[PDB]
């Protein structure tokens, strides 16, 4: 007896209300448990580069950053690092919707994603 | 040399063959062609053409020629209607030229094969063959009226469904609006035409109506005096009826078709039209109450009747103003119903053009000088005061 | 594979004008409501077969048609629009639980089939259905009496497609209506000032003028109303 | 009347009208081989407590403990709740579902509901 055997509508539209942190923490049941949790369904707190890494494997269409420190795929959109870690890991970026950037020097590839940045 | 433009297919464009058959029929409505080989060979050729313009070139350039010698050609293409029925159509429109542009003196001795032909002719499975049928019969009938005319009055007695419509359809291409010499005769034989044909059957009726609608149109005269007589068979077609109503439901669906909407239209059409010129001698009355009636009828016809009250607002205002009560509540009933649900989004928007339309026709009624009296129109939601800004 | 042989002569029955009871109905939304439903989007690919399907339809039931002539091809293109709307409509119904599942020519049954009909629209067919409009047109102009039921279910369908938007009615219709209203107007104007007087001329154009709202009250769309009396 | 309420297992009943008009599809508008009758039923009783249906973690008490006899009911509830297209039975039961699967480790999730990425999964998160 199965009982997974229904569409991941039902599931999206849980995931619309089941919490941010235990999604996280139950993604990995299995392949298609964590496969579909990575989809765009309520990806749109301390930072870490694990953590930012996590954050680019899903889509993000809002970013979220007010006071905590911090220390591949065209899907993603006081603290001061260095660049490669912050802008060098998206070398291009063109659907920016929302940035807090503050105490930071501009570069290479902060002025390469803001040329081609037109959404906003 | 034309002749070798147009049967060359190779280098040849649509305009050039278009122009050549074009030149060669005007050429040949004054001059004879009758020595000249390989006309009708290409003529019938071209008819079999992949673009329309060239086929009516060729079908109104086919008879042009026969105007100069009408003996060598006519019988020609009259056995070649009866021979081809694929291409009988085209023949049809050139015998129809050629009846509109024959002298009259020399189209004489083939009137009688050109009746009996068209009268062979009446009744076919197509349409469009009986409407070119009935509009030749009704161009044949200018010429010697006086032979011909008592021939169609008496198919009236016993002729079929499809005989009595193509008689009275025929009738109808006769009124022109100047003045012509077979005036006196209409007026004196459209009595039967209109009353005695008025209800025998439905497409029956229909061309009647229409017949009439045309009438009233072009020559008002011929129909001043039968109004009486007319005008309550017109209030009886202006009427639903529930026989002819066919409902076609799937699942939650509904489609109704009504048979007897083209009847009514054209009844409210013939109504529309007797305002023009025949509106003085008519119980307004017996006008209102049938156009409060229509106001409540198919959406079609709901427009119709706006423009009429939007006419009635400026002609007789003291009739409306007698009236004024009776014809708001329609008015009314439109601009506040409300369309179900789950439905598309044109039939969304369908209702937004029906209740500004009602909207101008109650302003419009409202500009009577002494039209003061106000029921319950003090009712100014939000969502309907918007209409009045809209329709100013 | 499994259930399409039914969900094949249903949607065969639909598209015939014949009444279907509510156990059918039911039936069919069943079919897709499980196919959707099986394990994981999923049921997007059925839309292939859909769009197939409506496009051999409309493909068989051109060659009919081809070959008529203004005044016949109007009557065949107003039957034909009512009922393909409304089988568009119970299809659209048919398909409610496929309505929502999907987030990415328009990507909606009923705006398939419209898209599919408007695929349908730019043969050269339309154009003489558009010559035939403005030859009814013209023969109002002369005194003749037309169906205007003829016109309207046309020039509606014009509204409807192109998805108010009107681009397609613009570009296809209003021009070129406009275009001979301008020329014969004024041909008319010019051959009755000749030979009348101005006082006749008066009353003919006082004439014209209540014609022409009286039309564009009747069978034309009301964008058109401020343009033409201007 | 009554609309039609039908099932593959011989069981046939009948629904007023008025009372099961508030769900979205029927107000639009019965074949269910994949609803139960008794959840078919329960429908009918939330959709006739609850007039005002829209078009822990708040949820009413009094709404849980008739459907809470096993796993399989509120599985079947919320199929038939994706099926009749009604907004709020779907969310409550998804609440009560979600509500269920919070507050234990996915180990205790993976045994009730029948490693190395789940070594992945915990040593790649810091606010989890």
């Amino acid at each position: 007896v199965s009982w997974d055997s229904l569409p991941d509508e039902l599931l999206l539209g849980i995931f619309s209300c089941l919490c941010l942190p235990e999604l996280l923490k139950v993604s990995g049941v299995c392949k298609r448990w964590y496969r579909l949790a990575s989809d765009e369904s309520l990806w749109q707190k301390n930072l870490h580069p694990d953590v930012t890494g996590r954050l680019l494997s899903q889509g993000v269409i809002a970013f979220r950053c007010p006071r905590s420190f911090m220390d591949s795929p065209f899907r993603v959109q006081n603290s001061v690092i260095e660049v490669s870690t912050l802008h060098g890991i998206l070398s291009q970026c063109s659907k920016l919707q929302n940035l807090s950037l503050e105490g930071l020097r501009l570069s290479d590839p902060i002025v390469n994603t803001l040329a081609k940045n037109s959404n906003l | 040399g034309q002749f070798i433009q147009d049967v060359k297919n190779s280098r040849s464009t649509d305009s050039i063959r278009l122009l050549a058959l074009l030149s060669l029929g005007e050429v040949g409505h004054h001059i004879d062609l009758s020595g000249q080989l390989e006309l009708k060979s290409v003529i019938l050729e071209a008819f079999s053409s992949p673009s329309e313009e060239v086929k009516s070139a060729a079908s109104y350039a086919l008879g042009s020629i026969s105007v100069g010698n009408l003996p060598e050609y006519l019988p020609f293409v009259l056995q070649e209607i009866t021979s081809q029925p694929k291409r009988q159509y085209l023949l049809l429109h050139s015998l129809k030229e050629i009846i509109s542009s024959a002298s009259v003196v020399g189209l004489k001795p083939y009137v009688e094969n050109i009746w009996a032909l068209l009268l062979k002719h009446c009744e076919c499975a197509e349409e469009g063959t009986r409407n070119v049928v009935a509009e030749c019969l009704g161009k044949l009938t200018l010429i010697d009226p006086e032979t011909l005319l008592p021939r169609l009055k008496g198919y009236l007695i016993s002729g079929s469904s499809y005989a009595r419509s193509s008689v009275v359809t025929a009738v109808k291409f006769t009124i022109s609006d100047h003045p012509q010499p077979i005036d006196p005769l209409l007026k004196n034989c459209i009595g039967d035409f209109l009353k005695t044909l008025e209800d025998p059957d439905l497409n029956v009726r229909r061309v009647a109506l229409v017949t009439f609608n045309s009438a009233a149109h072009n020559k008002p005269s011929l129909i001043r005096d039968l109004l009486d007589t007319v005008l309550p068979h017109l209030y009886n077609e202006t009427k639903v009826r529930k026989e002819l109503i066919r409902e076609v439901e799937m699942g939650p669906f509904k489609h109704t078709v009504d048979d007897g909407l083209d009847i009514r239209k054209a009844a409210f059409e013939c109504m529309y039209t007797l305002l023009d010129s025949c509106l003085d001698r008519l119980d307004i009355f017996e006008f209102l109450n049938h156009v409060e009636d229509g106001l409540k009828d198919h959406y079609d016809i709901k427009m119709l009747t706006f423009l009429m009250l939007v006419r009635l607002s400026t002609l007789c205002p003291s009739a409306v103003l007698q009236r004024l009560d009776r014809l708001v509540e329609p008015l009314r009933a439109t601009c506040t119903t409300k369309v179900k649900a789950n439905s598309v989004k044109q039939e969304f928007e369908k209702q937004d053009e029906l209740k500004r339309s009602a909207m101008r026709a109650v302003a419009a009624l409202l500009t009577i000088p002494e039209a003061e009296k106000s029921p319950l129109m003090s009712e100014f939601q939000s969502q309907i005061s918007s209409n009045p800004e809209l329709a100013a | 594979d499994q259930i399409w042989d039914d969900l094949r002569a249903g949607i065969q029955q639909v598209y015939t004008r014949q009444s279907m009871a509510k156990s059918r109905y039911m039936e069919l939304y069943t079919h897709v409501y499980n196919y959707c439903t099986s394990v994981h989007f999923v049921g997007l690919e059925l839309y292939k077969r859909l769009k197939e399907f409506l496009k051999n339809y409309l493909t068989n039931l051109l060659k009919d048609g081809e070959d008529l002539m203004d005044e016949s091809v109007l009557k065949f293109y107003t039957q034909q629009w009512e009922d393909y709307r409304f089988s568009s409509k119970v299809l659209n119904g048919i398909c409610a639980y496929l309505n929502r599942h999907w987030v990415r020519g328009i990507y909606e049954i009923y705006s398939l089939a419209l898209v599919t009909w408007r695929d349908c629209l730019f043969r050269p067919l339309n154009k003489q259905v558009t010559n035939a409009v403005l030859k009814l047109i013209e023969k109002e102009r002369n005194g003749e009496t037309i169906n205007t039921r003829l016109i309207s279910g046309v020039v509606q369908s014009y509204v409807e497609l192109g998805l108010p938007t009107l681009t397609v009615y613009k570009e296809s219709f209003e021009s070129q209506f406009l275009a001979d209203t301008e020329r014969f107007y004024t041909r008319e104007s010019t051959e009755f000032l000749q030979q009348n007087p101005v006082t006749e001329y008066m009353k003919k154009a006082e004439a014209r003028l209540l014609e022409e709202q009286r039309r564009v009250q009747v069978y034309l769309h009301e964008s058109t109303q401020d343009e033409l009396a201007r | 009347p009554s609309i039609k309420l039908q099932s593959s297992d011989g069981e046939i009943f009948e629904v007023d009208v008025e009372i099961a008009k508030q769900s979205v599809t029927i107000k639009t508008m019965v074949p269910l081989p994949n609803v139960n009758a008794a959840i078919l039923k329960k429908v009918i009783q939330w959709c006739t407590h609850h007039k005002d249906d829209p078009p822990t973690d708040d949820i009413p008490v009094w709404d849980q403990e008739f459907l809470k006899v096993d796993q399989g009911t509120l599985f079947e509830l919320i199929l038939a709740a994706n099926y009749l297209d009604i907004k709020g039975l779907l969310d409550v039961t998804c609440k009560t579902v979600a509500n269920m699967i919070k507050g234990k480790t996915p180990e205790e999730i993976r045994k009730t509901f029948n490693e190395e990425e789940e070594a992945q999964v915990r040593k790649e998160n810091q606010w989890c």
